[PDB]
RNA sequence: AUUCAUAAUAACUUUUCGAAUCGCAUGGCCUUGUGCUGGCGAUGGUUCAUUCAAAUUUCUGCCCUAUCAACUUUCGAUGGUAGGAUAGUGGCCUACCAUGGUUUCAACGGGUAACGGGGAAUAAGGGUUCGAUUCCGGAGAGGGAGCCUGAGAAACGGCUACCACAUCCAAGGAAGGCAGCAGGCGCGCAAAUUACCCAAUCCUAAUUCAGGGAGGUAGUGACAAUAAAUAACGAUACAGGGUCUUGUAAUUGGAAUGAGUACAAUGUAAAUACCUUAACGAGGAACAAUUGGAGGGCAAGUCUGGUGCCAGCAGCC
RNA sequence: UAUCUGGUUGAUCCUGCCAGUAGUCAUAUGCUUGUCUCAAAGAUUAAGCCAUGCAUGUCUAAGUAUAAGCAAAUACAGU
């Protein structure tokens, strides 16, 4: 999320289906995590898993163990009761201990999520990279404002978005358009039984990872 | 701090471990607390004990400050001061160096892994070498 | 799988809660002894109703009975141990006419505002809370000590708290700084 | 349940070895050895509880282990091994010797006795049969087999074996008069005169014992043992000497002792 | 109380046992030979006794149901005989022979959201209800069934097969059992740490030494329970009771102290925390207490304003 | 010592029910939650299903040491 602007963040939280809502554990709660919850509970609140950070500034156990009950209390308020949020120790090579991380893996790879009731209806889209396709002499000869042909890519969740081209569609901090053209590119980062059912039509050892849009 | 009493009670003479085993009980009326190994110099200094063969382990401060009671014990000619006490007051005395090993958790998996060969294990770490190498 | 340690409960709230009779009575009682809530007149209640039970069935029992011998004198000689029972009732007649006044008379609040130096009872009660009261030579904060009528004596300041001497306290630090950084240049 | 039981837990220990309840939810355990572990006492409870010449069981081990301790002459090395009544526990370290008798509340007693007198010990003989090639013997209460007794020895009374090789010394006859300690029941720790011995065919024979203070009661036969004749014991008796006061006087004593 | 203990005679046995073991000491004798003899132990071994146990076992005592009155007895149900098997008694099983055994004092069948007891609560007493659960006993290790080893298991952190689930892969095969400690799923509506340690209590071994999620320590939703802070003493002006006793105040004066912060020391296996303490830390004590209710019942409003309607008076107050 | 008051009546009395106040080793839930001591925690519905890690190993002077193991009595002798 970036984190100063509001407008982005709305859309984060009117998209995500699991938020890792983090606090900084020696300053406190911040506007900007009242403001996110307060977002998300308007719009439909999705599965907020809460983590605290910055706790090695901390120079007593007794201000340590006082300050995570308060803010569990705090979050306990906020979200549900009994929610369990992690305690992050250190940054001590540019990356938290191997057990919290564990932890945090664990508990997201045996969850289940919540109908939402307005992501059953509204077919919604996730872009994962941005191309400009416009030809060059297109660009020289007419001044290099005329509005473009601009094809994104992405995945589809919530609702078939039709076929038909055509079909009206908003992007949110941008305004309303009408999609020209779709289709259904491979997946470029399948499953692994995605890969033994093709395997077996027919009768991705390191590449786990899928970020066009930054480098590698 | 003007001045520390020491006062040991209940005196018993074991000689099963050859010690001497008491309570001892201490007026500090104004300064903190014990000081446990000042407490125990001047201890030591009090029958005639050589230092290394005395041991106070147990003290609370009674409510309200001044009086802090404890259980303590003094040894004599060192070596089996070294003998019969336990391996912790002797690290806490510094008479001994605090052994480092790892947690249980990785002694226990050590344990575990070990227990999955047969033998000194180098003919099946030459047979994996052989297997996975051509 | 451990031994269970033995707990109980010390008050009992009354059945009859709001009537305006036992109501205004025990105002009076936290009122007159400095009591902080309800809860100290239903333990004192509470304890005499233990003692009244106690003193029903030995007295219920027959005369020279060595039970009723040995239990009457030990609760007597207890009672008059704490200071309730005067040292001429020595008889179970006039335990089972005793009152939660007797009890709250000996806490150890009104005990050092009946031997001056406190001037009322929630001065009493703060001076105890903020820990100054020394019985015998150990410090003691706790309003309901129920002192012991030979420990009646012993009832002084601490060798600690700046009323008995020895290096007065904070704020009294802090006016010495303040006229001396100030007032004296 | 499958086998033998290893553990035995606090609030499951016998009532007079004074366990406190808290500190540990196990107890001892004694191992099996002389005398049944409900009315025997382990090694480190004597070392440890009664004595206070250790402060933890690795202390006591320590104490075992170095050869110091002897139950009836013979060095022991465990640390719960079931010394019960009548054993002759000496120390060597600090030349001092103990033995094992009850107090008058029901449980043992610390009783020191001389360097003589801790060479011999009475055993209730318990049952006297025929070995093999027709050699007579007698067992007493604490697993002590005697080969060749003398021949008037009969079941149910008592010897004097000494510390070494048994070889009993001069016994006494188990009839009415004779001076007795009680070893079980609630009349733990008393010692009497027997005035009448109420025989029943089938089981369970009862004894009638008149103390010192001419209080008599009666227990089972199984919970007699004889330790010498009216004004005389065989042993040194404990402080008290097997009275049981009620509790009224004992107070007043308490308080007759009570103060300076 | 015995055909008991034990002894004796005759034989018998795929026939047992009666030390071919280990450590630490270097003593004594002379025929002066690595001669003779000899100490303290460790471990095995036959039987008896003992101890830790186990298996059967006598008497009495369990909730509801008659819209359950007859039940067992083919294919063992009651008993006698002989045998097999058992560690041993025994219809435990087998061959034979009798026809028995239980019951209106409730046999038998059915239900139980029925493990039993010590215990818990409400009572003045009798009763009534609860007891999965810190201790004792029993049973089980997803459901039947069988077995090896061993003194002891019909053992499941042992084995084999069947049933139901379910993991791996190169498709040939291998492997599985959280009603142990953590932890997860079982609804899309939720609840402790996948932490530290054998220091204490004890348990195990060849064994002072190793091991122990048994157990202890700390963390975590106010289970329940104990004690207890959030203020105390004044001066001034009004209101009083009226010259000595109180309230009110965007009035004021100095004292006292811990919730927190923290050198130190204690504590502890190492810590956290408690107890102790140099220093910081209070006027809006902002270092900021809550949950309900108000004619009654079993307490505290004959308090205030606003709103919907009226074919009631006036007509827009 | 042992907490009841009304309605069901114009009164007098059974019987059940309702409204109210109070006590709860009762279930569930809400609000609030500074200190000390203490100690309960996947039975209630499912003896339903389990990822991963651990939970049973053990050596004395005294059973077997030629480790081409480690340091310093030509039969070995420490660990």
């Amino acid at each position: 999320c970036p984190a100063d602007d509001l407008n982005a963040m709305i859309d984060i939280a009117k998209i995500a289906d699991l938020v890792l809502l983090l606090i900084d554990g020696n300053f406190g709660f911040e506007m900007e995590t009242m403001e996110f919850l307060n977002i998300a509970q308007h719009h439909g609140m999705p599965r907020v898993l809460g983590v605290a950070t910055h706790l090695d500034l901390f120079k007593s156990q007794s201000t340590l163990r006082a300050s995570k009950k308060r803010l569990k209390h705090r979050f306990w308020t906020e979200v549900y009761q009994g929610a369990k949020l992690f305690y992050l120790s250190g940054v001590i090579n540019g990356r938290y201990p191997d057990r919290e991380i564990l932890n945090l893996s664990r508990f997201i790879s045996v969850m289940k999520f919540r109908p939402l009731k307005w992501r059953n209806e509204h077919p919604y889209m996730l872009a994962d990279r941005f191309t400009d396709l416009t030809h060059p002499e297109l660009i020289e000869t007419q001044g290099l404002q005329i509005d473009r042909k601009v094809a994104i890519y992405g995945y589809l969740h919530g609702t078939p978005l039709p076929s038909a081209p055509g079909t009206r569609v908003h992007i949110a901090g941008v305004g309303d358009f009408s999609v020209a053209q779709i289709e259904k590119l491979p997946d470029p980062c399948p499953t692994p039984f995605y890969q033994q059912k093709l395997d077996d039509f027919e009768r991705d050892k390191d590449k786990l990872i899928y970020a066009p849009m930054s480098d590698v | 701090s003007d001045a520390v009493t020491i006062r040991t009670r209940k005196v018993i003479s074991n000689p099963l471990l050859a010690r001497k085993q008491f309570v001892v009980d201490v007026l500090h009326p104004n300064r903190a607390n014990v000081s446990k190994d000042e407490l125990r110099e001047k201890l030591a200094e009090v029958y005639k004990a050589e230092k290394d063969a005395v041991s106070v382990f147990g003290f609370r401060t009674q409510f309200g400050g001044g009086k802090s009671v404890g259980f303590g014990l003094v040894y004599n000619s060192v070596a089996e001061a070294k003998k019969f006490e336990p391996t912790y007051r002797l690290v806490r005395y510094g008479l001994a160096e605090k052994v480092e090993k790892a947690s249980r958790q990785q002694r226990k998996q050590k344990k575990n892994r070990d227990k999955k060969i047969f033998g000194t294990g180098k003919r099946l770490a030459k047979k994996v070498a052989r297997r996975n190498a051509d | 799988p451990r031994a269970p340690r033995t707990y109980s409960k010390t008050y009992s709230t009354p059945k009859r809660p709001y009537e305006s009779s036992r109501l205004d009575a025990e105002l009076k009682l936290a009122g007159e002894f400095g009591l902080k809530n309800k809860k100290e007149i239903y333990r004192i209640s509470f304890q005499l109703s233990k003692i009244r039970r106690a003193a029903r069935d030995l007295l219920t029992r027959d005369e020279k009975d060595p039970k009723r011998l040995f239990e009457g004198n030990a609760l007597i000689r207890r009672l008059v141990r704490v200071g309730v029972l005067s040292e001429d009732k020595k008889k179970l007649d006039y335990v089972l006419a005793l009152k939660v006044e007797d009890f709250l008379e000996r806490r150890l609040q009104t005990q050092v505002y009946k031997l001056g130096l406190a001037k009322s009872v929630h001065h009493a009660r703060v001076l105890i809370t903020q820990r100054h009261i020394a019985v015998g030579k150990q410090i003691v904060n706790i309003p309901s000590f129920m002192v012991r009528l030979d420990s009646e004596k012993h009832i002084d300041f601490a060798p600690t708290s700046p009323f008995g001497g020895a290096r007065p306290g904070r704020v009294a630090r802090r006016n010495a700084a303040r006229k001396a950084e100030a007032s004296g240049e | 349940a499958r086998g033998p039981k290893k553990h035995l837990k606090r609030l499951a220990a016998p009532h007079h070895w004074l366990l406190d309840k808290l500190s540990g939810c196990y107890a001892p355990r004694p191992s099996a050895g002389p005398h049944k572990l409900r009315e025997s006492l382990p090694l480190i409870v004597f070392l440890r509880n009664r004595l206070k010449y250790a402060l933890n069981g690795r202390e006591v081990k320590a104490i075992l282990m170095q050869r110091h301790v002897k139950v009836d002459g013979k060095v022991r090395t465990d640390t719960t091994y079931p010394a019960g009544f009548m054993d002759v526990i000496t120390l060597d370290a600090t030349n001092e010797n103990f033995r094992l008798v009850y107090d008058v509340k029901g449980r043992f007693a610390v009783h020191r006795i001389t360097d003589e007198e801790a060479s011999y010990k009475l055993g209730k003989v318990k049952k006297v049969q025929l070995g093999k090639k027709g050699v007579p013997y007698v067992v007493t209460h604490d697993g002590r087999t005697i080969r060749y007794p003398d021949p008037n020895i009969k079941v149910n009374d008592t010897v004097k074996i000494d510390l070494a090789s048994g070889k009993i010394t001069d016994f006494i006859k188990f009839d009415a008069g004779k001076l007795v300690y009680v070893t079980g029941g609630r009349n733990l720790g008393r010692i009497g005169t027997i005035v009448h011995k109420e025989r029943h065919d089938g089981g369970f024979d009862l004894v009638h014992i008149k103390d010192s203070l001419d209080n008599t009661f009666v227990t089972r036969l199984n919970n007699v043992f004889v330790i010498g004749e009216q004004g005389k014991p065989y042993i040194s008796l404990p402080k008290g000497k097997g009275i049981k006061l009620s509790i009224a006087e004992e107070r007043d004593r308490r308080r007759a002792q009570q103060g300076l």
